[PDB]
């Protein structure tokens, strides 16, 4: 099993600011990392698929980058609708881990 | 029979890959290989049961069939001229052009015999973990695991072709040492974009005789046909999934009736009787690995008194 | 003990479906996966208990639960992969509602 | 026998390259070449010791075996249809598709004889520094160094195929001048992505007779089989390391017993005494 | 005279291991290397004295020292290459602790 | 043996400033140059592998560049945790030299 | 049939401002999306063909972008001659829909 560790456990920030959340995997996952946003009470929405692309309908402030062992999700100017939890998921071997 | 079985007949379960494989999913690391039986092309086999013939037991001899010749032909080459469809296009930068046809590694084998094909096990890395159900691997026959000698040649990884659709062609190859009542022909052509090549003809025929002029005598009474015809791959669009393709093979076997010598002393059925009433003994190992038989010598005639009574190859 | 995930609007038998459970405070947790050519892949901590299946021509997943259900309780979502492939890794964007 | 020896049987030392080479590491400069014996594919040889036969010394003649024909076949072509696994993928921009199968330079030689194969030394640049242990090179046999004439043809860089797995196929080629009691067949196909091609058959057989109708007479009493079957390469994922691949070869030799003329005046044993 | 570098958490026999020594004021200095297919490459000033080895199935390097040890003294680290290749040049990022 | 010569023997600089340390090799090493950071009392950490990439966990201020005979490591805005020694290592032929 | 949904039903804006109109398709259309401008009383003029190119004579303020399910047409600085209706058309399967 691959273990994904995220560095910012909880980050307090305002609107218009920049945030960057990173993920480290135990073994190598080439480019198979997804970035999910979950607002309280909703099914987790996909944000950044395959660690480098923006899902349809997702604004241009979200950015996924990295490959290999260190991935990152960045937001340049926060929005009010960006107040949710964010998970990173490796889909590169079974079993999948968040 | 390469992957998708013929049972879910509806062309909605997946688009009906009957005739194709289901997919291909590369290993996730060096040690993690699980090839998912509906991905592996396997051997096709069939057995035509011929009737019984005469027996002449009053003086030992017997009549049995004899495959004299064969006309074979892979049917359906032109179907690979289907260049519409949802495959990877020839111009991917715009997703336009031609839906690339079937290309890749090809493997054409067929075999006509009087008994099932004897197979031998070879593999690429012996750390591959094949499923333990619905497929026959080297672990299913040699109950232990696979060893490094299974990567080159292990004289213990042998099998027959009894089942059909269960012996993958990447593990079980026709045995050169064993097959005596079977004529098998084959050819492999590797690569990644090797264009397929086929030739079909109504006329030319193969001869199945051997240097004594016999040809496969149908033991029991069956005649065993085996084949595998892998024509390449098919690269889909979303990812580069690589279903296999295989075409059917038509056989036309010409056989006749030959008088042979009855091998078994059918009176030995009394031995079978003596083998049924006598118990099943455990005993101590007298045959095999730990055998307890020191020596066996057979005397037939009257030779003059020899000198050193055991003098053979000197080295 | 036997879940159900009805789906509509697409060809159900051509896509791969995941089961993912979320304990309301522990985040998300993957559970199982079944692909178009039905072959089940489970998580390490749930191998022998759950059985994920799909029944084509009725368009429903069936995550038959532990049959014991000792310490597993959470919101169970289903998810559908994006493309209709036999590729096992397809970044499922279509999550369910939850149960 | 191409590189990795068969001794470390566990499939954990490296993933068990038995049947494959260990790697390939290009030269670091024009003069620096150290090919690391477990990288070089080498010749396979074996000797079947047949029994002794009659001798008719009362009037000079002698009986000895005679390889009349051979059926050979490279076993394991279909195993190259293993297109899963951790090799370089066919679509590297996404690392997806098919794990590229075995391709590349191929070299198929076999030889059936009554005495070991005589080899001749040719090489690419003669400035290559082969290890001086575990392998037989032109320096091991001609105790001096390698000269420029070893790049084309030196009638002094000759050898036999006594050992097994020690004569690399890139140095030692079957000798055309010498081999008299040996029939060798071979073919080479270069390139970098040349698709392999193999054909196997239960039926067709080779004849080992010569224009006098004799065929290899087994000297001593042994029968010597030699072979090399290189099927291409295998390109791994992290770098483009290029392990070789080789498949076993099955021989079936049909021999008979021939009366010949005893060459040596066995009375010459007194000369041995003298 | 005989070092030791125990390693855990990976497949030991698939990676290449370097020995690097550092004199506390002279910077770092490479010493030796042994690859997956064990073949030793030493530094020019230490060729005949050291012998680097690995013993698979016990996961330990053994840099048998000079057997003389006249003028060689420093902190000895072990380093593991990044990828499990037979490529000799692999930018070892996993250094030891030191001895 | 290849000899690696670094031009800045010792550079005094403050936080927020830019530094560039260069390396020259006697013979040609194509792209096989690593950049190691050693803080006093720790095993040397890898920073820039193969002269053009950033190891995982290394911030975006570090930059490795060059190929052939002249390599360079640059830091745009120094951090307090960047107060260590920095070596360049050629891994292109044996024996390796720092 | 594919259904194309546009998010801005009617946008009021001045000259010199930026506008972005998006389109979502039910199924996947790879890159076959055209952007048409219709002034009242004229045949609809083509503006952005194949979702990424500018038709001849169309100024550099128009920009077509996107691929797959989410396409967009952007104008950086509006002109007086840009006061028309704008439709997006998928030409990727039959029947075509606007």
């Amino acid at each position: 099993d691959i273990v994904m560790t995220q560095s910012p456990t909880s980050m307090s920030i305002s609107v218009g600011d920049r945030v960057t959340m990173n993920c480290r995997a135990s073994q190598n996952v080439y480019s198979n990392v997804d970035w999910y946003q979950q607002k309280t009470g909703q099914s987790p929405k996909l944000v950044i698929y395959k660690a480098s692309n923006r899902y349809t309908g997702v604004p241009d402030r979200f950015t996924g980058s990295g490959s290999g062992t260190y991935f990152t999700l960045t937001i340049t100017n926060i929005q009010t609708e960006d107040l949710a939890v964010y998970y990173c998921l490796q889909s590169n071997a079974f079993p999948f881990t968040f | 029979r390469m992957g998708q079985p013929p049972t879910p007949e509806s062309l909605t379960e997946g688009g009906q890959y009957y005739g194709w494989s289901r997919g291909i999913n590369l290993a996730t690391s060096d040690t993690e290989d699980s090839p998912e039986n509906n991905t592996l092309p396997t051997w096709s086999m069939a057995k035509l049961q011929l009737p019984m013939l005469n027996e002449d037991l009053t003086c030992d001899t017997l009549q049995m069939w004899e495959a004299v010749s064969v006309k074979t032909e892979v049917v359906g080459s032109g179907s690979l001229l289907d260049v519409h469809g949802f495959n990877k296009p020839t111009d991917t930068v715009n997703t336009k052009g031609i839906s690339t046809p079937v290309e890749g590694s090809q493997y054409h084998v067929f075999a006509v015999g009087g008994e099932p094909l004897d197979l031998q096990g070879l593999v690429t890395d012996a750390r591959t973990k094949y499923k333990e159900e619905g497929v026959v691997t080297i672990k299913t026959i040699t109950k232990k695991d696979m060893v490094n000698k299974d990567q080159v040649l292990n004289p213990i990884s042998k099998a027959k072709l009894d089942k059909d659709g269960m012996y993958p062609v990447e593990i079980w190859h026709p045995d050169p040492a064993k097959n005596e009542n079977t004529r098998y022909f084959g050819n492999y052509t590797g690569g990644t974009t090797t264009p397929p090549v086929l030739q079909f003809t109504n006329t030319l025929t193969t001869v199945l005789l051997d240097e004594n002029g016999v040809g496969p005598l149908c033991k029991g009474e069956g005649l065993y046909l085996s084949c595998v015809d892998i024509m390449g791959w098919r690269v889909t669009r979303n990812y580069d999934v690589h279903h296999w393709r295989g075409l059917p093979r038509y056989f036309k076997i010409t056989l006749r009736k030959r008088w042979v010598k009855n091998p078994y002393p059918m009176a030995s059925l009394i031995s079978s009787l003596f083998n049924n009433m006598l118990p099943q003994v455990q005993g101590q190992p007298m045959e095999g690995e730990n055998t307890q038989v020191e020596e066996v010598r057979v005397y037939d005639g009257t030779e003059p008194v020899p000198g050193d009574p055991d003098m053979t190859r000197y080295v | 003990l036997k879940l159900s995930c009805s789906a509509s609007g697409f060809t159900f038998s051509s896509y791969g479906m995941h089961w993912i459970r979320q304990v309301p405070g522990k985040g998300l947790d993957w559970v199982a996966y079944i692909s178009s050519a039905s072959d089940t892949f489970y998580a390490d901590a749930v191998k022998e208990r759950f059985t994920i299946s799909r029944d084509n021509a009725k368009n429903t997943l069936y995550l038959r639960l532990n049959s014991l259900k000792s310490e597993d309780t959470a919101i169970y979502y289903c998810a559908r992969t994006r493309y209709p492939t036999d590729h096992f890794y397809d970044w499922f964007p279509y999550w369910g509602q939850g149960t």
